[PDB]
This record gives structure tokens, C-alpha cells and sequence, in this order.
């Protein structure tokens, strides 16, 4: 435990004093001593120095993951992870708390830390009239070499409304893409009705009002799909069908749990036999088939459902709903257009091509076009820096530290101390007193004045909005996510296995 | 982290105090005995620090500071080391008071910028249009060299060479375009400017070589005349492609691999009167590509007419043991008219020290190009800064207020060393300078002792960033 | 090694009696050289005094613990255990700072004041059914009257002492009881008065009735300055110039007299006399001049009226003043008397004893102080508070309130004091065989905000309500340990360097 | 390391218990101890071993105080109480490795000791002091461990009749120090005189003038002294004088203490007897007189009859008797093992280890007797399931009083508690 905690601090001490523009520098010296150099880069110092500590090699792969996202903030990841391991010494002797319970306390603290930074985050998106107009011009530049360059106005307009109308996560998991044949690309339009290829039902109506959607995964029709190898021992042919008829009687136990929920719409990945489906007709239950994987997850996001396939207790679950389910037919194929989804946020771009070659090139080019538009949400958006954002996160941790059990009480409280260590180290390299600035900053933000921060030039507390010192919000989440994953493995280590040299 | 910095400051202070004894011509010379058995003796600070083979990592930074000191200002390589050690010596008590090095580092950069404006107000504003102060500056600077009576003749030659290439807004001028070619024979009184270009070697001494040609083209060619590695047929196509572009001057890069020009090719070039100059050093390859505006040509197919220069007259001047070839009228609008001065003398020890003497003479004149004006040396600019910082230190507040008092005290080390190396009492002479300071200011003018302002300015600027970078390293680890 | 001997050396000695706190605590053997004279005991004060300590810093802790034994004698071990936990938090504040601890000491005084106020609001008492306590108080007072000249009439004297205690509703110190004694009277004529009575009435033409009077304390001489003029060289052309110098010195006092009227007070108090000219100006400005204030009576007056005492003027319109509604001037026993009444929140009483000589007066006052001290001892006795870690945690959350408004360098000094208060349930849980991290964590979260009756239950090994189980601890023990541990920590911190004592 | 300091004392304490473990029972292994003064003594009695061992270990000396209280209260089991103490220390070694604080370990012994007494009283047969046939055979079996055998038949009613007079009812603690064993040279074992009034240690005046006998003596007829002329002065006044009174008997006579005072000498004794004190505050103190020829007779007889009075003392304070030989310790370990599931938490696991710690006493008895260690112990759990207290020691006349088995567990709970409660020790002077 000493090499994984104290031994990891010495690795973080090299990047500790090098954080910030006023930070110190380190020396990398070889045997000949004439090849040396002086630089503040944290990734260069760690990779150049050979590490005989087998526990220090874990932090090497952590810096490589951070460098993939963005080339800034690699130093702050090791420094923040070193403060969590430094306080881990007190988490053993005078605490005696299970390490995984301490990690679970960080997940509850990181959830409130990201929500606290979102409300205090600012952006340059103000005067959106100029901002929203430039979004369509950027998408037209990405249309070069792509078949979508034929019409810039109509094709880029669908990509513009596919971003701002989301009001949430910009990941492609909220956007549905459908590839169909027998049409032209100019007829494509934006529709939120969640259009998919397959239909459902035969004699059932195509319109459903006040629908209740529930997501589950089970096989209700002819389980054990492979019959090869079985041996049927029966006294008569009619006695062999008794096992199949006995299974139909047991189907009422699974149907009764569904009927008690009062849902007219069911989701199934596999098929359904006529008898359990005929019982759904009297109850007015329609089952949707061929939901794949994204169709299962994306349906729970727009309707507010759950992805669990089992029922742990009756009359307790997460249920969705939609106002109207409309089924139309276009291109000689039936389509499913949902309407009136509660709090539904998503978009579905239906690409209608004339062949298979135009569908694959349009989908791959749309992902690259939407990636630039979605990047503008995480880019140029900053937060108040200079100790501000570091202290604001400490207030959200203290809120969770109020109501807590006995095991995670010291774990959540220890995370709040590491958050104040970031402005403490930055104030050390600035040449001023860190204990005086961090202490006065907590008492000010405690009651009101959440925009205050630490001024490095004047060595006092000043308004960050007037000084104009801000730090990117994407950098804040990247460091917390990297520190949460790096500390999750290290705290669970009860023994060290030396890696084999290559 | 103090144990790492204090160990580097004490190690650097002993090196700075050792070089401090070498300040001035009367200073104490340091001896260095190499492992091979070679022993050098001189007062140059850059030579001592280069051959000392210092194993201390931070102490090796003084070599880079002394390199930039001679490259920019050209003087004060010893004084910049003394000022660097003076700030490190005063920083020993700063760490005992609990002062973080960031305030120490930020105060040196802020004091270095304010110290320049103080010197400019006390400096006498001069212009480059007046040749009276330009000749007297280079003439008095040569009093430290063997040349005495001949120093007055070389003074206007160095002035007219810089003023042509200085222009106005050019500011820094590359010193690599000025090539001093030393050769045995001749004398100092015989000099030729030859603004076109000057090579480092002679011409072909064999039979058949014209050695002189008028209206010829000069270009860089990396090819070489050699047999196949029948012979006259292979050499015929080589000279035939050169005749297509009418290139009468062939410059072959010196290489020990093969020869330069075959004896059979000399008879072919004698009819066309094509002059060839061999033994071109590798350092002159980049030099000839600038002033002449040509390009190095590796193969025979790369040889073109557009890459060839122009020469009005190429001849071999008759001189004892010299035979220097000159080129005039390069006629290149894109390339600037640089100056290459030929140094001649009977003894080998003459043309050697004469070349080094002209280096410091051109730097002092070049200091006036970047910033005009000059300040007399002898401790005058170092003490004058401390006079203004006495009352200014009271106007500050906080930790930085104490740094201004210690910064003026460290500047007194330079004038104190000048009094010690001259045998006079250290403190007694310094008190006599501050006593008359109430009336006189710059008064050294009657002794014809002049120093450029860039030397005093760069000495403070380089020493400010040096000491700043020393305190930045708090740890030393092994990395391989 | 100076602070290390006072910290690491004290913790090593402090941890010896730390595990012995409580009936379920650990035990320790004390072995001698011959080893046959040894003994086993749970007493913390015995282990510290018996073990020879060559550490000169540990010898001071022995002398500090002797104060608790002589003053009260209960909870001596708890004082050393609490004082040892204060050194553990102070050691972390120094090494991370290296600043003089006297600044941190000032933070403990501000935190200790908030801890005493939190225990007062939650304090209970056994004083209920005072009818049974009053009947026992009059019987005990008559027992003390034996062998004393006051034994002539027990009923009249014990009745005056009964109404002089239960009617206080506050501090029991004798400074709230004024003793007035006169000659040529009978002891049976003694009466009880709630006013503050002086003698030697002030002024001649001043009125005998004052409405809404204010009290100010100051020390100055306005009459006959320059007490000793002998030895100073006097160069004057005329004799009249000598008296002019004294008038110029008293002329500068007009600025201080003008500030008296700016205070909005109608009455001024001075110990010395006042010349006629500054006294005549007091009539036009409505200022009253009280004389013969002495010193004792000045301190007793400022406490009952809620005022302060100062001999100088720091700044006008800034001071802490008292008030009294009506001042009546009467005469009894052929001597002028003064009567102060109508004080805001005034709590006090005055017993006027009439003796036949000077010998009977001194014996009556000394016997009264010894009789009231025994009866007033029951005020701080038998009075308890809710225990079981509750009151220990209440003092912890009270310090966190002070952590809101605090200086930059004084935050860690005050916050560390709350951490030492939470070390008491940690030690008691380890000595009882329970998990300290599990119990204290759940104990602070519930008591954090509101409606928390929970406490430490050692029978079930969990957090339970102490009010239902009837677990209480004395309130006098709470103030005694905190006041002793606070002074014990100041002695060790105020010593920067500790010289090694001479080994015996 | 506060706990490691205590663990060093536990290992040193288990080494002392293992040394005494080999001395348990009459077939146990003797221990040779060489004193610093040069005296060489050897015996199987655990009380004499720990007394002359001169243990310098502070915690290990607690076994001496328990062995002293074991002989003062019960009078038997001084060897077995050391083994039972070391059994709880060995079981507590694995408890410290699990993170268990000794407070729970010490507090659980209080509930385990009180539960073991209630379980033992259920299988014990309650007896009364009114039956004189049981007390004769009880004290006669304790005399079978000594050379005297055929002459021990007359010694049984001597100890029984002495206690029954002072027993009365609800006497609780009965001090045996008031019963003095008089050792004189001459006589035989069969010759004994009770003399219920009192018996002195000294003879009378052999000079001239001494009356040596007086009727209605206390006007001082008889006096005691802790000159030859003083004897002649009091001879005319008819005052009997007895001098040279031992200082040890001064405190003895001040507790127990005449119608007739006479001097009766069987052979050579010249002893004075007193009868019929009839004091209201003072009770009827009886001093037993033992006669013998050789010195080894009255010596070995003194220690044999002293242990017989302790067995009777156990029956007076606590009624009932059980069969010895580790028979009840087997059933107690069986009941506590099944009842351990009724508890919850850390204390439930202590009941399982406490049952295994009680099986060391019957195991040692099988080891020191030459029988197979584990084989005999398995036969105990097998036979005790169907039968109750039937294994046969009743036919072999082996009877151990219940107070010895009760005090052995009670004193062991306090002895082990005082050990684990010491977390450190330092020089104190």
C-alpha cells in the first residue's frame, strides 16, 4: 500500500510544481549529462525517466488516454490523482473503510460536481443570431468530396436543426439513421417520430391513443431454439404435446405481471406465439418486434424508460408513454411515426437514396458533419477559473456529505479536501500564501457570491467576470473523468505484481 | 526543495567568484589543464567556461549566456557572469526570510526593464551620420591589442562597412556575412574592401590556367572533375554542359574523397578561359549562397543559368605569399552588399590576433545600430542605477520593496572588482565615485574610454533571465 | 526538539492514561525496580505522578492536573485526555505553518466561548419543586449560625438569606450582594433591599431625585492638580502666575467635559473631587457628579447595570453604559445614604445589619459569607446535562458555526478545535470495544441540523436516545474540564523552547 | 505497537500454564526447581511451584494471586485453574487477528461464567448438611492420596463433627483459619481429643508453686504473657500463669475466645484444655489436635486433613456435589456449542471458542494418566450423550465438590480479564 500511495506521490511531485504558467520546472539528466533539457511538459518528464516502481506504470497509461481527447490538462490529471492517494493514508489507519465504498463515494461526489459546474458555466454563444447563422456555413464546408455537395442549403439545414433542438447530450446515440432504397436524396426530411423499418401486428389497428411503453427482453415463444440432440420418451404421440401445452399455462404468470401495469404497448426482441398474442388482443396490448440494440436503449431515453429485462417487484418500475402512435406507408414499406412523446428530445434523419453506395457515403459523411457542429457545444464554452470552479465543487460535495451513512462519511469528506488542493498548489507557484487565499475563498462562497475567485496578480479575491479569466468546461470534465477512473483501480490494489519487461 | 537550489547556488557562486578575478586586463588569469595535456592561459570568460567541462547542470547555463553575450553585444562575457553570481549571492538571505522564488524571479525581470530607461535618460544621444564618434569608438577599442599606429587606418574601414549594411530599421545584422580571410604575407597597411565577395583560398597554380577572367558567372557546384570511378571523352561532356550556360567560374567543394580537377580537363578549360577555384570549405558553402544569391548544385542536370551569379572582373592579385582572388560587381539586387575584409601580415601571430581584434571592433559599432548612444565604463553605469533605486525603493510595498534595495547592492560588485584588479582599495575608490556624484554624472571622457550601451543593457537582461531559470528547477533526477 | 518534547513526548505520556478513560477503559501496570512493590489501578492521576518522567515538558502537565484535584477533584483523567487531543490537532497546525502558536491560542478563546453558550441552552437542572429545596435551605442556614452571635434569632436571619439566593437568577458570586453596616442599632431591625446603597451623599444643591440616570466610569482629578510642586524650578515674575498655570492645565479638560454631554448621560462618576467651575457647568448641561465611588463599589455597580469600567476616553460615542430609573437620597442612622433603583435587568440585593459596636459588625459579615457559600454551592451541584456524547457533539457543531465568519489564518485554528472535540467519542468507542469510525460518522450526521436527541449507547453498540435511558452528566464537570484543558494547552504552546531539566 | 506488547505477555503466560499442565493429577510430571539459596524442593502441587518460582514477569504473577485465592476459597484446583486460564489466552490469540477488541472478549467471559454455573447446577445433585453419611465418605476419599490409609477411617468423623457444630444455617463463608491443627511429638493417629472450647500451643509452668489447674477461671485466675519471683507471688493468690505465648497465636486467640481449666497429658504433651466458653459474640472455635511419633507423620497428616476441611467448606457455602475427572466439562461444551446459534454478532463466535477451552482440563487428565489423548476425549462425548453423570467415577468414589468447579471458572474469568486489559507497562518508582 505504501508503493501504491506514497510511491505514487513522488511520481506526482514532478508534475506538481510544474502546473500553471508560473509553475516551476524540472531537470532531466542522463549519464553523459550533455543531452539534458529544461521543460515544463509533464508527459515528457514521466516518459523519459525510467520508473523502477512497478506501481508507477499504471499512471503511464492514464496520461495516454487523456492525451487522446485533448492535449491540454495532462499535468492536472496526475496532480489531482496524487491528492486523492495522499489522503488515502488517513483512510486506512484512523478510518478503516473499505476501498470500494470510498470509490462509490467519489461517484456520488462527481455527480454533484458536474451538475454544480453546469449551472455556473458561461459561454460565448450570446447573441445567437450571429452564432446560429454561422452553423450552417460550417457544415457546407465539410461537404467537399462528399456526394451531399449537390445541394448545400437543404442538406446542411437538416444537420443544423439536428443539434440545437437536442437540448442535451450531443452524442450520436440520440440521432437515428435509417437507410432505405427507391428514392432521391432531395426528398429527405427531419422527423422526430422514431421511424423504423419493421411493422407489428396483423389485424390490429394502426393508430394508438395514450400509449404506455414498457421495455423488456424475454423469449415467450419456443425457447431452446435448437432441438437437435434431444430425446423424447413418451407412451403415445398425444402425450408428447402435453409438455408444450403445459408451457402455455405457465405463460399466464408472465402475462399477469404485464397486465397489472396497465400498458397497451409491449417491446420484444424475439417473436411471440399466437396464444400469448391472442390474449393481448382482449387486453389491447400491441407488441413491437426487431428492436435491435440502439432501438432498445434509444426508446428508453426519449420515453423515459428502463433497459432492465426482469421484474424485481410488481407495480414498481420505470414506465414510458406517448400520446399517439401513427403508422404510415412510404416507398412501398410501412413506417412507424410516433407522436406526443413526453419530454422527448431526439431527432431522426431519414436518408432516402437511389442505391446502396449512396447510403453508406451519406451516413459516414453525416457523422463527420455533425461531429463538427456537436464540437461547438464543448468548445468555446468556459467556466470561471482562478480557484472559483475548484471551490464551487467543494460546496456540492459538502451537500452530499450532510446526509450519508457511516462508511462513506469520511470518504466523501476527504474528496472535498482534494478539490481545494488545486488552488493551493497554484498559489504556491505564484509566490503568495496559499493557506490565506484558499481559506478566505471558502467563507465567501459559502454564503452567496458564487462568482468570486482568486486573483494571482493582486493576491486577493476579485470578481472573475470583471477580470475575464476563464477556463474551458470540457477540460474540467476530462480531468475529473480521468481521475475517477485512475483512482478506481489504484485504491482497489491490495498487492503489486511487477510487469514483465518487453 | 531548498536543499537542491541552495546546493546549485553555492556551486554557481564559486564559479562566478572564480571568473570575477579575471575581470579586466589586469585581472587574475585562470589555468585549465586538459586530460590530454593541453594547458590554455587567457582572461576570456567564454573560453574558460567552455574548456572547464563543468559537471554541474545549472552551472553549464553560463556558457549559453556567455555565447549570447558575445553574439549580441560582443563584450562583457566576464561581467555578465559576475552579475549572475551577484544575484545568486544576495538570494541566499532571501530564502531565509521565507520569500518564494516567484517574487524573486518576477522582480528581476521588472527591474531589468526599468533599468534600461534609466540608462537611456543618462546616455548621450548620438547619430550614425556623424563619423567623428564612429572612428574614435573603434580606434580606442584597439588600444588593448598589439596594433597601435595601424589601428587608426583600420578604423574608417570598419565604419564604412557597417553603415552600408546597417540601413535604419534593419536592427540586428547577421555577422556571418562578414568573413575575415587571413593569409601569410603582405602587411596591415594594404587593405581591400572588395564588397562583392572574398574566398578563403587561392586559384589553380598549374600550367594552362588563365587565373583571370572578365565578365564571368559564379555559382555553387557540388560536382567534381574525376576520371571514371576514353577519359577525355567523359570529361568533354562535363565541360560542354557548362558552356551551354556560359559559366566561366567553377567552385568545387573541398572533399578528401576524390580529387578536384583532372589535369586533362585543364587543357580543355584553357581554350574557353574558364577559371576554376578549388578547396572550398564547407563553412563557405552557406556564405557564398547568401552574398552571391546562388544555390548549391549537386548534379549536372540541376545546373542552370538562372542560378548563376555575375562578376564584372575576376583576377588574381599579385602579392607575396598571398595571391588573393577578388570579385567585384556581383550585380545582385536581392542580395545585400556585405563586406569581406582580407587580413595580411608576415607573421602568423599577426593575422590571428588581428582577426579577433576586428570582431570586437565591429560589434561595438553594431551596438549603435540597434540602440544609439554610449555610456562610459569603469563602474559609471552600475553605480548610476543604484543612485536612482535608493529613493525608488521607498515607494514600493510588500516583499518586492526589499528586493529593490538588494538589487542595487549587487550592482556594486562590478565597480568593486574593477578597483581590486587595479591594485587600488576596493571601498575607498567606490566612495570617491559616489561623493562627486552630487555634481558630476558621467565623469573617463578625457582618457578616451568609451563603451556601448548594448553591453550594459544585455548584461542585465541576460543575467535576469539566467538567475530566473536557476530557481525554477527545484529537483534533479536521472533520466535515460 | 523543543515542541517535539511538548507534543510527541506529551502524547506518549498522554496515551498512557488515554485508554483508561471510562469504566470500560483499559488498565496499566506500574512496575518498580524490585518489581515486588508494584500495583494495578485505574487512576489516571496516580499513573502520571508515580512514573518518573525525565522530560521537562511532561513535568508541567503534572502540576496542571493538581489544580483540578484541589478545586473540584472529579474528572481529573478526562482533563489530561482532552488536553492530549488538543496537542494532536495543534501539532498538525504548526508543522504545516511554522507560525507562533499564540495566534492559534487566540482562536481557542473564541471557540471556547461558543462551546459554553451551546451547553447553557440545552442544560437541565434538578431545581424543580423548589418547595422542597427551600425548606432544606433555611434549615442548613440555621446550622451555620451556631457559635456565632447571629444565633440570637434564627428565623429572621435565615429568611433574609433565603430571599438573597433563589431570587438572584444568575451568578452566585458575592459581588451581587451589598453589605451595609451601621452603628447604634439592633440586629433584629435588619431588612432586605434590592438596591445598590452608598453613603456620603454627593453634592450640596444637587437634587435628591434623578429620573433615567446613566452610569459612566472614569478616573480624573478636576480639583487641586499638581499634588507635589516641591523640587520643580519656578521662574515667575509674579506670584499670581503660579495659579494661572493650574488653570491652563484644567482648561484643556473642557474637551473631555464636552464629551460627557455628547454621551447622552445625565450623571458622571469620579473618584476624586471636582473644582467649582467644572462642577457649575454640570448644572447647565444636566450632569450629576457622584463622589466616593472607591473601587469595589465601582466593579459591583458595572456588573449589575451591565456597564464597563475604564480610566481613559478612547473615542466619543463608543462605550458600554448602564442605567437606573430612580435614585433616591435619604438619611438613616444619622448618616447620609444613597439609593439606586430601576436598573435594567438588575439582579442584586443588599442586607443592612445594625450592630452595637465594631466587633459585632466584622463577625456578622464574615459569618454571612461562609453561610451563603455553602448554600450557593448547591446551585452548581446536582445540576446535570444530557450526556452520552450528545453534549460533546453539540460543542462540535457550535464551533462549526464560528467557522463561517473567520479570518484567513484563524480558520484552521478554530476548525482544528472542533476535531479534538470529536475525539472523545473516538476514544470511548475504542476503549469499549466498538468501531469509532462507524459510530462517530452516524452521530455527527444526525446532530448536524436539528431535532437530535441521539447519543452514544454502549449496551447495544449503536446510536440510541440517551433521554429515554436516563444517561446524564454533571454540568459543573463540563465547564471544569473545558476550562482546565484550555489553560493546559496554553501553557505548552506559549513555551517556544524547553531546556532539558536536570536529571536526578 | 500497543497490542504487540500485550501479545508478548500472553506467550510468556502460556509457557507457564504449559509447565503446570504436566503436573496436573497424582500421575502428573514433577518439576525440579533450584532456589538461589541452594534449597532443592520438588512436588506436584501447583501452589508450591508458583510460590517458589520467583516469577519476574508482571502479568505472569497474576496466576500466583489466583492460586492463593483458589486455596483460600475452594481449597482445591490450584493446578487446574492455571490450565483453564491459559486456555482462554490461547483462544484469544486468533481473536486478535480478526480485529476483535479485548473488551468484548473480557465482557463475554462474564456472561459465559455465569451461564456455566447455572448449567452445572442443573446436573448437580443438591445435598444437605443434615446427612452425616455423605460427609464421612466424602472426606475419606481425599485421604486416599496419602500414606495413611487404614488409620484414616477414624479421621473422617473428626473433621465432619467439627464443621457441623459451627455450620448452623446460611453461614456463607466459613473461615478455616479458626480451625488449628495441633502438631505434637508422641502419641498415635487413633488418639485424638476434640476439645471444642479451644486448644493452645504451649505447655504450663514446670516450676514449683504453679497450680496448673483451676476451676471457674477467666479476679484474674489465668493470665497470658507474650520472673521467678512473680510466680511465687501469684502462687499464694491461686492465680495460674501461662507464659511463652507464641506471637502468631495472639491474633488467633483474640477471635475464638471458662468452666473448668485442667492439664491433661496423654504422653509427654502437658497441654491445657478449656471447655464451655459460652460466649455470645464469640462462636465455638474448635482446634484439632494431631498426635504422632515420627515427624513425617504429623506433617503429611496436616496437609491431608487441611484439604479435607476445604472439601467440606465447599459443601457448606454451596450445596451439591458432582463427579470429578472432567465429566461435567464435556456436557457443558456440548450445550454451549448448540446454544451459540442463539446469539448474534461477534459475541456469538466467542461461545464456540469458550466451549473448546473447557475441554483442556479433561484432556490433560487423560494425557498424564498414560491413556491416549484424543481417543479418551472422543469416548467422553459419546457416553455422556445417553447417560447423565453416570461416567464410572461414582463406583470409584471420586467426588469433586461443585464450588471448586464454580470457583475455577469464576477466578479464571477475572484472571484472563486482568491480563488483556493491560495494553502497556512502564517503569514506575
Amino acid at each position: 500500500r505504501l508503493s501504491a500511495f506514497v510511491g505514487a506521490i513522488a511520481v506526482g511531485d514532478l508534475v506538481k510544481s510544474t502546473l500553471g504558467p508560473k509553475g516551476m520546472d524540472k531537470l532531466l539528466q542522463s549519464a553523459s549529462s550533455n543531452t539534458c533539457m529544461v521543460t515544463n511538459d509533464g508527459a515528457t518528464i514521466l516518459k523519459s525517466i525510467p520508473l523502477d516502481n512497478p506501481a508507477a506504470k499504471v499512471l503511464v497509461n492514464i496520461s495516454k488516454v487523456q492525451d487522446d481527447e485533448v492535449g491540454d490538462g495532462t499535468t492536472s490529471v496526475t496532480v489531482l490523482s496524487a491528492e486523492l492517494l495522499r489522503e488515502a493514508e488517513k483512510l486506512i489507519d484512523q478510518s478503516k473503510i473499505h476501498p470500494q465504498t470510498i470509490i462509490e463515494g467519489y461517484r456520488l461526489a462527481s455527480a454533484a460536481a458536474l451538475d454544480a459546474l453546469t449551472k455556473a458555466a458561461v459561454d460565448n454563444s450570446h447573441d445567437k443570431t450571429m452564432f446560429r447563422e454561422d452553423l450552417i456555413h460550417i457544415a457546407k464546408t465539410t461537404l467537399s468530396s462528399k456526394i451531399l455537395s449537390q445541394d448545400k442549403d437543404h442538406f446542411a439545414e437538416l444537420a443544423t436543426n439536428a443539434i440545437l433542438r437536442l437540448k442535451g447530450s450531443t452524442n450520436l446515440e440520440h440521432i437515428q439513421i435509417i437507410k432505405i432504397l427507391g428514392g432521391k436524396l432531395s426528398d429527405s426530411f427531419l422527423d422526430e417520430g422514431f421511424i423504423l423499418a419493421k411493422k407489428f401486428g396483423n389485424n390490429q389497428p394502426k393508430r394508438i391513443e395514450n400509449a404506455k411503453i414498457l421495455i423488456a427482453n424475454t423469449t415467450l415463444d419456443t425457447d431452446k431454439v435448437k432441438i437437435f440432440g434431444t430425446k423424447f420418451k413418451v407412451d403415445s404421440t398425444a402425450k408428447l404435446a402435453q409438455l408444450e401445452k403445459a408451457e402455455r399455462e405457465k405463460m399466464k404468470n408472465k402475462i399477469a405481471k404485464i397486465s397489472k401495469f396497465g400498458i397497451n404497448t409491449f417491446i420484444n426482441r424475439q417473436l411471440i406465439y399466437d396464444y400469448p398474442e391472442q390474449l393481448f388482443t382482449d387486453l389491447g396490448i400491441n407488441s413491437i418486434e426487431h428492436a435491435d440494440f440502439e432501438g432498445v436503449e434509444r426508446l428508453a431515453l426519449v420515453t423515459g424508460g428502463e433497459v432492465v429485462s426482469t421484474f424485481d417487484e410488481p407495480s414498481k418500475c420505470k414506465l414510458g408513454e406517448c400520446d399517439v402512435i401513427e403508422e404510415i406507408m412510404l416507398g412501398e414499406q410501412p413506417f412507424l411515426k410516433f407522436s406526443g412523446c413526453k419530454a422527448g428530445e431526439a431527432c431522426t434523419i431519414v436518408l432516402r437514396g437511389a442505391t446502396d453506395q449512396t447510403l453508406d457515403e451519406a451516413e459516414r459523411s453525416l457523422h463527420d458533419a455533425l461531429s463538427v457542429l456537436s464540437q461547438t457545444t464543448k468548445e468555446t464554452r468556459t467556466v470561471l477559473g482562478g480557484g472559483c470552479a475548484e471551490m464551487v465543487m467543494s460546496k456540492a460535495v459538502d451537500t452530499e456529505a450532510q446526509n450519508i451513512d457511516g462508511k462513506k462519511s469520511l470518504a466523501v469528506e476527504a474528496f472535498a479536501r482534494a478539490l481545494r488542493q488545486l488552488p493551493t498548489i497554484l498559489a504556491d507557484n505564484a509566490g503568495f500564501d496559499s493557506s490565506e487565499l484558499v481559506s478566505k475563498l471558502r467563507s465567501s462562497i459559502y454564503n452567496g457570491i458564487s462568482t468570486s475567485g482568486l486573483d494571482l496578480n493582486n493576491g486577493t479575491i476579485a470578481d472573475m467576470r470583471q477580470l475575464g479569466i476563464v477556463e474551458s468546461y470540457k477540460l474540467k470534465r476530462a480531468v475529473v473523468s480521468s481521475a475517477s477512473e485512475a483512482a478506481e483501480v489504484l485504491l482497489r490494489v491490495d498487492n503489486i505484481i511487477r510487469a514483465r519487461p518487453r | 526543495p531548498q536543499e537542491v537550489r541552495k546546493a546549485n547556488i553555492i556551486a554557481a557562486r564559486s564559479v562566478a567568484d572564480a571568473i570575477r578575478t579575471s575581470l579586466g586586463p589586469k585581472g587574475m588569469d585562470k589555468m585549465i589543464k586538459t586530460s590530454r595535456g593541453e594547458i590554455i592561459i587567457s582572461n576570456d570568460g567564454h573560453t574558460i567556461l567552455k574548456q572547464m567541462a563543468i559537471l554541474h547542470p545549472v552551472a553549464r547555463m553560463l556558457v549559453e549566456v556567455s555565447a549570447a553575450q558575445d553574439s549580441e553585444a560582443g563584450d562583457g562575457t566576464t561581467s555578465v557572469v559576475i552579475l549572475t553570481g551577484a544575484l545568486l549571492g544576495a538570494a541566499e538571505r532571501l530564502l531565509n526570510k521565507g520569500i518564494h522564488p516567484t517574487i524573486i524571479a518576477d522582480s528581476f525581470q521588472s527591474a531589468a526593464k526599468r533599468s534600461v530607461d534609466i540608462l537611456l535618460e543618462m546616455c548621450h544621444k548620438v547619430s550614425l551620420s556623424d563619423r567623428e564618434q564612429l572612428v574614435r569608438a573603434a580606434s580606442t577599442s584597439l588600444s588593448s591589442k598589439i596594433v597601435s599606429q595601424y589601428s587608426s587606418f583600420l578604423a574608417p574601414l570598419a565604419v564604412d562597412s557597417v553603415l552600408k549594411i546597417s540601413d535604419e530599421n534593419s536592427k540586428n545584422v547577421d555577422l556571418n556575412d562578414i568573413r575575415l580571410v587571413k593569409k601569410v604575407g603582405g602587411t596591415i597597411d594594404d587593405t581591400e574592401m572588395i564588397d562583392g565577395v572574398v574566398l578563403t583560398q587561392t586559384a589553380i597554380k598549374s600550367a594552362g590556367g588563365p587565373t583571370r577572367k572578365e565578365k564571368a558567372k559564379i555559382g555553387l557546384i557540388q560536382f567534381q572533375i574525376s576520371p571514371p570511378k576514353e577519359e577525355r571523352a567523359y570529361l568533354l561532356n562535363i565541360c560542354k554542359k557548362i558552356k551551354k550556360a556560359k559559366c566561366n567560374v567553377l567552385l568545387i567543394q573541398k572533399s578528401i574523397l576524390r580529387d578536384a580537377v583532372n589535369d586533362l580537363a585543364l587543357h580543355f578549360l584553357s581554350k574557353l578561359n574558364i577559371m576554376v577555384v578549388k578547396d572550398i570549405e564547407r563553412e563557405e558553402i552557406e556564405f557564398l549562397s547568401k552574398g552571391l544569391g546562388c544555390k548549391p548544385i549537386a548534379d549536372i542536370e540541376l545546373f542552370t543559368e538562372d542560378r548563376l551569379g555575375s562578376a564584372d572582373l575576376v583576377e588574381e592579385i599579385d602579392s607575396d605569399g598571398s595571391k588573393i582572388v577578388r570579385v567585384t560587381g556581383i550585380r545582385n539586387n536581392n542580395a545585400r552588399p556585405t563586406v569581406s575584409v582580407v587580413i595580411r601580415g608576415a607573421n602568423n601571430m599577426i593575422i590571428d590576433e588581428t582577426e579577433r581584434s576586428l570582431h570586437d571592433a565591429l560589434c561595438v559599432i553594431r551596438c549603435l545600430v540597434k540602440e544609439r548612444g554610449l555610456i562610459a565604463g569603469g563602474g559609471a553605469p552600475e553605480i548610476e542605477i543604484s543612485r536612482r533605486l535608493s529613493k525608488e525603493a521607498r515607494s514600493m510595498e510588500g516583499v518586492q520593496a526589499f528586493i529593490w534595495q538588494e538589487f542595487a547592492s549587487a550592482l556594486e560588485v562590478i565597480p568593486t572588482t574593477l578597483a581590486e584588479n587595479a591594485g587600488l582599495n576596493s571601498i575607498k575608490v567606490v566612495t570617491e565615485l559616489r561623493s562627486k556624484h552630487e555634481n558630476g554624472e558621467l565623469n573617463t571622457y578625457e582618457e578616451h574610454i568609451l563603451q556601448p550601451v548594448l553591453v550594459s543593457t544585455s548584461a542585465i537582461t541576460l543575467a535576469s533571465e539566467c538567475v530566473k531559470s536557476i530557481l525554477r528547477i527545484d529537483d534533479i533526477a536521472f533520466s535515460r
